[PDB]
């Protein structure tokens, strides 16, 4: 944002919107995917207790650890804390899930994870 | 004469400049262009 005559030069996804706190503009100019855009959205606002320090927003895109109550963990496990099999999110065995998958597509919702 | 100045009897001709009486506006030269430069001579960067 700042640095006014950064819109004339090149620039860097991480010397804007990471670096920098950011227009979702220019994260939008910079991004376009915009799958990947609406992540590095979610990132954000996830990463909204993230946005400092640098290299905390830099895990905070990796992803693999859960941000305040979980909105962001994006790993693979899968398992509930006693071992017991975790349901498909979407599908409604053996419970039809009021919040499901078309309630929070944005989560990124996997098999079982 | 009169061009010629004499200081003691504050002894000063006054007269106008011909050239803004009576205007020759023949235009300018500017074929070539006259650009400004960056302190650095390279003005933005990258990272290789
Ligand atoms: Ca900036
Ligand atoms: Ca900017
Ligand atoms: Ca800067
Ligand atoms: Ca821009
Ligand atoms: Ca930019
Ligand atoms: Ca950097």
């Amino acid at each position: 944002a700042n640095t006014f005559l950064e819109e004339v030069r090149k620039g860097n996804l991480e010397r804007e919107c990471v670096e920098e706190t950011c227009s979702y503009e220019e994260a939008f100019e910079a991004l376009e995917s915009s799958t990947a855009t609406d992540v590095f959205w979610a990132k954000y606002t996830a990463c909204e207790t993230a946005r400092t320090p640098r290299d905390k927003l830099a895990a905070c895109l990796e992803g693999n650890c859960a941000e305040g109550l979980g909105t962001n963990y994006r790993g693979h496990v899968n398992i509930t804390r006693s071992g017991i099999e975790c349901q498909l999110w979407r599908s409604r065995y053996p419970h039809k899930p009021e919040i499901n998958s078309t309630t929070h597509p944005g989560a990124d919702l996997q098999e079982n994870f | 004469d009169r061009t010629r100045y004499f200081s003691m009897w504050n002894q000063a001709v006054d007269s106008y400049d011909p050239d803004v009486r009576i205007i020759e506006n023949h235009g300018t030269e500017d074929e070539l262009p006259n650009y400004c430069f960056p302190l650095g001579g390279i003005g933005i960067t990258d990272t290789f």
